[PDB]
């Protein structure tokens, strides 16, 4: 008949399976267009995008659920907490990069596509690439926290939940 | 060579389960290249449910 | 015996599973078991599920030596099939493992030299103080 | 008396405990007809309590400052009925049991498979052995002198 | 038909980049130049770790030292007469 | 008959009979000589 | 890698070798026992330490002894 | 005065620095 | 076809197996050497598919145990 689930890349002895969750064209395109999988571009810009998303998303919970949520100063306090969390995350990223990558070693990323075509391995899995990524992450996260604060409590836009 | 077959023998091997006990000699190997020729059968089973063991000529005392 | 080499023989028919190779095979090693079957037949896989072994040569890649030996003993006991397996490294180096001498290890064979044989009873090992401040163990003497 | 305790025939707390027990029992008597069976059963309990307290008074037990009997174990000749005589009787029964067990274990030792008489008991042999514990002190002493009690390994 | 090649161990063991994309940069050139210029100082991992740890510690200490009684109850302090002890102790 | 007597000599059956007799004896002694704290 | 040792109380019934899950032991010619064969452990780098051989040992005390030693990726049975 | 400065240092900053240093030490080679 | 299918007098009613503890299994029927046997007798009492490999023999046993 017609079966949907197939072995990964046609190899039945690799510990994975091809399912609509993992191999559908829409999800494949979406994952390929995320900054974490853009192999052929400077990791600094990708880290900028990642930090801009994450620091922006982190503002809400700190501002609204925090201890000073009912104070008139709740927005600034929550934004400061989100910035501190971004700083801690950047520290963790730097620690991982220092522990994982030596300066002279080449990339640990795969050099083959699913079709067996040779490609340039991702420079994100090198010391310099990871350093650029975490610097971009810090710069983007601080900017995203500041932008969320500016949109919520400097222009005071009529957001339903603030 | 060795204790007569069917005799009663005391075990002198320290690590044996039947140390300082008494068993019965079944057969004794006559090959001089055999390290532990005396075959002994015991009334009690060891921790591995085995009732027979081989011992050297100096680990067995005739009683 | 001169160990056999590793051809490009086909693999058993299998639908795939989550119990196969992981990144350890990419960076450390994996194992390859080869056998010969007289007919296509069902066999349980050591990683879960049931596969179809083809008639003729069969080659299967696994993550551990224990998986290869378990599958081999199952083949020998149930299907009466002789088997071999090898260790393959990331740089393409292949090391022949079993049966090492061409004869299964439970059967005595000439040309083998004992390793780790102590010419004493287990009760004659020396006490720890005799090997204290030396790097040697009591059972290595 | 001993250790500052007073005899239970003199102590007022003992009598107060006896009075309160009877009063507690008599409160449930009010909920039943004077001729009913539960009324007859609580009356039997009241008589049992009265007899218990009277016996504890008569036997000459010592009671503390709480109205409860206290046992004297040191060896006083007027308190042997609390530890010494019961202890001797216990030591006679337990030695009986141990000696009958030992004789049965010895009697089945020299057989082909003596583990079958340990899960399926030879009842006639046990009947033979059982009544030898009545003189267990004499035999236990006598195998001590000869040397049939202890295995010298 | 065969998934075992000694000359290609990466293909044999599944060393593939599944969702990796080799497409060029989707970002605008001016924006990338701006970010490259203004994020360059943070790309030194040795400097970044020391700067983050020390500056974060100093900022935490400074903020804790500048907190008022409105922000923290511990800074406000007690406002009620103290309770007495179980047996007259103070 | 012989086999049934052999079965009644097994450990659990003999044990329950013996302990039942012991329990009955102790219960009757306590019924006729209750509340004994000492040995007169 | 764990340490596997063989003592001359061996009777050569080959019980340890066919109980090995990783093919560590084998049988070699000998003259100290009636079977004219003794066990050997030439591949202790594949030892996992499950001590299945000692469960198959008929001699008293054991003729094959396993001592748990430094741990490797092979000795811990890791497939990842 | 001092507690408001010292408590964050001992409770947060010093454990973080020590954890980072120890992690970098144990991940060496 | 669906019909009643029985076998007449398959097992003889006797007290002989009552006097032999562990008769139901090959290993336990030989008698005890250690105390472990005493436990093994009770743990394997109702493990019918370990006593015999015959499906019919097992099924009859469960049918009577339900009664
Ligand atoms: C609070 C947690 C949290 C949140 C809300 C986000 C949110 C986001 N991340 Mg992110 N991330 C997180 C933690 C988080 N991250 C952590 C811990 C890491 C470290 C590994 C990352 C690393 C990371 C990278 C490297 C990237 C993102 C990206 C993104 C964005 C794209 C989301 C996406 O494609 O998801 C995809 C999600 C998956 C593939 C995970 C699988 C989801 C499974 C199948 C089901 C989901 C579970 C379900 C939602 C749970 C709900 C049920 C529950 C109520 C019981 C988005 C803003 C991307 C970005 O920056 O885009 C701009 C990007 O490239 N993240
Ligand atoms: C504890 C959970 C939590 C909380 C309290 C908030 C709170 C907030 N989020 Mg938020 N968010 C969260 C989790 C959370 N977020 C997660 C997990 C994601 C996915 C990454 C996002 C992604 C997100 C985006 C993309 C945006 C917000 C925005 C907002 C703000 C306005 C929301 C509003 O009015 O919607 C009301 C409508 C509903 C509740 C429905 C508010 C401060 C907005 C904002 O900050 O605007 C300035 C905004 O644009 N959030
Ligand atoms: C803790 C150690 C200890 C031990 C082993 C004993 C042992 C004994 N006591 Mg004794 N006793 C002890 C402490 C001890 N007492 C203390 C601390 C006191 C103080 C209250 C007494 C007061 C005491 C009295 C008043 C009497 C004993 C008596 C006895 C003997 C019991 C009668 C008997 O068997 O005839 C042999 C026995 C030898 C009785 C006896 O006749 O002793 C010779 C006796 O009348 N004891
Ligand atoms: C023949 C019966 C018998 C005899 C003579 C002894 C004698 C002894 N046991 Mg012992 N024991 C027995 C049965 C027996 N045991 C059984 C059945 C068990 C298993 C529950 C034990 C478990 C046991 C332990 C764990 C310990 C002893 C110890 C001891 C010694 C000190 C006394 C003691 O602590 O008693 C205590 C005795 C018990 C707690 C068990 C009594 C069980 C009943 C009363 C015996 C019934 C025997 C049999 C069913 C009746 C035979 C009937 C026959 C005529 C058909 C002493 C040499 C101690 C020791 O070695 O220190 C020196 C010790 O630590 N025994
Ligand atoms: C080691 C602990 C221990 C000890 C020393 C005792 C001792 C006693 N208990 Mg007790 N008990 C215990 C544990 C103990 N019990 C436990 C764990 C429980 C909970 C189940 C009970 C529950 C209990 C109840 C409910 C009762 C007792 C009673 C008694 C007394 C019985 C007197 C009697 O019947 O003599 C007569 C018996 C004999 C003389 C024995 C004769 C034996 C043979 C047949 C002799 C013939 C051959 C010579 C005695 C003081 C009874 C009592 O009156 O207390 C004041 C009572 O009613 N106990
Ligand atoms: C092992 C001994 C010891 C222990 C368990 C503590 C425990 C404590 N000290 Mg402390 N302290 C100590 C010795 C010790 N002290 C010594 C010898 C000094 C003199 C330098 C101080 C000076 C000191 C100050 C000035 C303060 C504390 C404070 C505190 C509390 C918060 C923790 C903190 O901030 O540490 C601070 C630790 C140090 C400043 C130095 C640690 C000591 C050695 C040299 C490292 C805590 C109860 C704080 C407090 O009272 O909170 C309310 C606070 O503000 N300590
Ligand atoms: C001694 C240890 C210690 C100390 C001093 C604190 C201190 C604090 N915790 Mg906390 N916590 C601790 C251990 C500790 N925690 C542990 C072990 C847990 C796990 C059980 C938690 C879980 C916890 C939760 C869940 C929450 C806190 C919160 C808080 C804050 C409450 C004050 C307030 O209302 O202002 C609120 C003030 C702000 C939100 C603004 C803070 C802005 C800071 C000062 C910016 C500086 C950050 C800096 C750059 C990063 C330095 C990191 C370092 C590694 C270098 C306060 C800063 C609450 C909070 O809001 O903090 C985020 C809160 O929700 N804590
Ligand atoms: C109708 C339901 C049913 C049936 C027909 C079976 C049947 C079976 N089970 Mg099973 N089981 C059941 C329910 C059932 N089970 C349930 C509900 C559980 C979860 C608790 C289990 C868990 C279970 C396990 C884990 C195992 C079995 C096994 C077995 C097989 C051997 C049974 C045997 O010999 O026991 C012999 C009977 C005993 C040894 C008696 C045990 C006495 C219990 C533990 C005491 C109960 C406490 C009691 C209520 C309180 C008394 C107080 C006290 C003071 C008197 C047999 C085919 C075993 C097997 O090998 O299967 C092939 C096995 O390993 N079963
Ligand atoms: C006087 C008195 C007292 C004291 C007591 C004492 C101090 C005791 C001691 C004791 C001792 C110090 C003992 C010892 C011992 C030793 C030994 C060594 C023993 C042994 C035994 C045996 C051996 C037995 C056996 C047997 C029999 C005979 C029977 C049963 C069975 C059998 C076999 C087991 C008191 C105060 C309490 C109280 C009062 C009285
Ligand atoms: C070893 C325990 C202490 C020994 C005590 C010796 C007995 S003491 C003895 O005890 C009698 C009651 O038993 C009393 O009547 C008498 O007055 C008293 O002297
Ligand atoms: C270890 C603490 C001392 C243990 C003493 C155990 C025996 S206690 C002894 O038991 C007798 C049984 O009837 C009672 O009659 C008697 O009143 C009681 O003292
Ligand atoms: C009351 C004392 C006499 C009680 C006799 C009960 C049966 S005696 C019974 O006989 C069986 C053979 O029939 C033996 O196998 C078993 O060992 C024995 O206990
Ligand atoms: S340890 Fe496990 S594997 Fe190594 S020898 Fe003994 S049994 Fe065979
Ligand atoms: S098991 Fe005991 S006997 Fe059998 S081979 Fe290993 S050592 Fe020699």
């Amino acid at each position: 008949t017609y079966q949907v689930i197939q072995p990964i890349n046609g190899d039945p002895f690799i510990g994975s399976l091809e399912t609509p969750i993992t191999s559908s064209p829409l999800i494949a395109w979406y994952l390929s267009n995320l900054p974490g999988y853009r192999t052929a571009v400077d990791p600094l810009l990708r880290g900028i995008e990642v930090g801009l998303a994450h620091g922006y998303l982190l503002v809400g919970p700190f501002v609204i659920t925090g201890p000073l949520r009912n104070a008139p100063n709740h927005g600034a306090v929550g934004s400061l907490g989100a910035a501190g969390l971004i700083v801690i995350l950047s520290i963790t990223l730097t620690m991982y990069g220092i522990a994982s990558f030596k300066e002279g070693d080449p990339s640990t990323a795969p050099s083959l596509t699913l079709t067996g075509r040779k490609k340039v391995p991702d420079p994100l899995q090198t010391a310099d690439g990871w350093a650029r990524f975490t610097g971009g992450f810090f710069f983007g996260g601080i900017s995203g926290v500041i932008w969320a604060y500016f949109l919520l409590y400097v222009l005071d836009l009529p957001y339903f939940v603030k | 060579v060795g204790p007569p077959r069917g005799s009663k023998v005391r075990i002198l091997r320290r690590e044996s389960y039947w140390y300082k006990g008494v068993g019965s000699v079944v057969t004794v190997d006559q090959d001089p290249k055999t390290r532990y020729p005396v075959v002994v059968r015991f009334d009690k089973v060891n921790y591995a449910n085995i009732s027979t063991n081989n011992y050297a000529l100096d680990e067995v005392e005739q009683v | 015996t001169p160990p056999q080499l590793d051809p490009s023989t086909p693999s058993p028919i299998f639908g795939g599973s989550t119990g196969g190779l992981l990144r350890k095979a990419q960076e450390e090693e994996f194992y390859v078991i080869t056998w010969e079957s007289p007919k296509e037949q069902v066999f349980e896989m050591p990683t879960g599920g049931a596969a179809i072994m083809r008639e003729g040569p069969n080659l299967l890649k696994l993550a551990r030596k224990e998986q290869c030996l378990a599958l081999g003993t199952r083949l020998r006991s149930k299907y009466k099939i002789n088997y071999q397996f090898y260790r393959v490294f990331p740089n393409g180096e292949v090391q022949y493992l079993h049966p090492k001498d061409g004869v299964y290890p439970e059967k005595v064979n000439e040309g083998r030299t004992g390793v780790g044989v102590n010419l004493r009873s287990i009760g004659k090992n020396v006490n720890p103080i005799e090997v204290k401040f030396t790097g040697k163990q009591v059972y290595d003497l | 008396d001993i250790s500052g305790l007073t005899p239970c025939k003199d102590s007022k707390q003992f009598a107060k405990r006896e009075k309160q027990q009877i009063k507690k029992l008599e409160s449930s008597l009010k909920l039943y007809a004077p001729e009913s069976a539960p009324a007859l059963a609580l009356n039997a309990q009241i008589e049992k309590t009265k007899r218990r307290f009277d016996n504890y008074g008569k036997y000459g037990l010592l009671c503390g400052s709480d109205g409860l009997p206290h046992l004297i174990v040191n060896g006083d000749q007027r308190h042997w009925g609390e530890f010494i005589t019961p202890g001797i009787l216990f030591l006679y029964i337990a030695g009986w049991i141990g000696w009958v067990g030992r004789s049965y274990l010895i009697a089945i030792s020299g057989e082909k498979k003596p583990a079958m008489k340990e899960i399926i008991i030879d009842v006639p042999l046990a009947s033979r052995i059982i009544f030898r514990g009545f003189i267990w002190p004499v035999a236990a002493y006598r195998e001590f002198l000869n040397g049939d009690l202890i295995a010298k390994d | 038909s065969v998934y075992f090649d000694l000359e290609d161990i990466a293909n044999t063991t599944g060393q593939w980049d599944v969702y990796g994309s080799d497409a060029p940069s989707p970002y605008n050139g001016l924006q990338s130049k701006f970010f490259e210029t203004f994020a360059a100082p943070f790309t030194k991992r040795g400097l970044l770790l020391k700067f983050l740890l020390l500056g974060g510690g100093a900022t935490l200490a400074f903020v804790s030292s500048q907190a008022t009684g409105d922000d923290l109850p511990i800074v406000k302090g007690p406002q009620l007469p103290p309770q007495p002890g179980p047996r007259g102790k103070i | 008959m012989r086999d049934l007597k052999t079965y009644l000599s097994v450990a659990p059956v003999l044990s329950t009979l013996w302990f039942g007799a012991l329990a009955g004896l102790l219960i009757e002694i306590n019924r006729f000589f209750p509340d004994a704290l000492t040995f007169p | 890698s764990h340490s596997v040792k063989i003592y001359d109380t061996c009777i050569g019934c080959t019980q340890c070798v066919r109980a090995c899950p990783t093919d560590v032991l084998e049988m070699i010619p000998w003259d100290g026992c009636k079977a004219k064969q003794i066990a050997s452990a030439p591949r202790t780098e594949d030892c996992v330490g499950c001590k299945r051989c000692e469960s198959a040992c008929p001699t008293d005390f054991l003729s094959v002894r396993v001592y748990l030693w430094h741990e490797t990726t092979r000795s811990m049975g890791l497939a990842y | 005065n001092l507690p408001s400065i010292f408590v964050p240092l001992v409770g947060l900053v010093f454990p973080a620095i020590a954890m980072a240093s120890l992690f970098l030490h144990v991940q060496k080679n | 076809e669906v019909k009643i299918l029985v076998d007449k007098d398959p097992v003889k009613t006797s007290f002989e197996e009552w006097a032999k503890p562990g008769h139901f299994s090959r290993t336990i029927a030989k008698g005890p050497d250690t105390t472990t046997w005493i436990w093994n007798l009770h743990a394997d009492a109702h493990d019918f598919d370990s006593h015999t490999s015959d499906l019919e023999e097992i099924s009859r046993k469960v049918f009577s145990a339900h009664f």
